């Protein structure tokens, strides 16, 4: 299966079938977070997806081709997290992102909390374009989770 | 062994559940890709 869209990343290694993450298929390339697969090969029906590009520091990985997602948060408008939670249906949640101020620049951030197996779920602009992936972030002073809007570079 | 299963289309949906705040946080990113809070 190589149709565009959001996918669940699953494993049969632990008890039953467990969802370890989510990813985006776009232009024949599968995009997910590095911590979801650890760079391992993926199965799609009877087919096989091999890793193509990855970076532990960016926490991103692409399969079958180079990173295709290049849309960026405009720094002003609300966005949607297309959350794909484990054992639950794909659900769109709208929010206005905060900011992660780093020594290397500002990055958009979404203040939404979901099970760990939700890592890799895409964040979208008003035209449906993927501006980044959910699942890499921090826990703030109140116990709540805040994720970066993690985007790769299209070469 | 890992596998993928399709979960839906990527579309913007009008009238979606609006939630979550917008915090401005000072963060650091280490060589291992882990974010942390700087205070
Ligand atoms: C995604 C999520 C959503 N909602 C709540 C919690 C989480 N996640 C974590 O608390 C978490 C704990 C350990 C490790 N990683 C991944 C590493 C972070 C850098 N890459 C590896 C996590 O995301």
């Amino acid at each position: 299966e190589t149709t565009d869209g959001v996918y669940r990343v699953m494993t049969r290694r632990l008890l039953g079938s467990t969802q370890v993450g989510v990813g985006v298929m776009q232009e024949g390339v599968f995009h997910t977070m590095w911590h979801v697969t650890k760079g391992a090969a993926l199965r799609s029906g009877e087919g096989r997806l091999d890793p193509y590009w990855g970076d532990v520091k960016q926490d991103l990985v692409s399969y079958c081709g180079p990173w295709k997602l290049d849309a960026a948060w405009d720094g002003l408008s609300e966005v949607q997290l297309l959350a794909v939670p484990p054992g639950e249906r794909a659900k769109n949640i709208q929010t206005l992102p905060g900011i992660f101020k780093t020594k290397d620049g500002d990055i958009g951030a979404v203040a939404l909390d979901y099970p760990a197996g939700t890592s890799g779920s895409p964040i979208l602009d008003k035209c449906g374009r993927v501006i980044g992936l959910y699942g890499n972030g921090v826990v703030i002073k109140n116990g709540s989770y805040v994720s970066a809007i993690t985007q790769g570079k299209r070469e | 062994d890992m596998y993928i299963e399709r979960a839906g289309d990527i579309t913007w949906e009008k009238d979606a559940e609006v939630t979550g705040n917008s915090p401005r946080l000072d963060v650091a990113l280490d060589e291992s890709g882990d974010f942390s809070l700087v205070e």
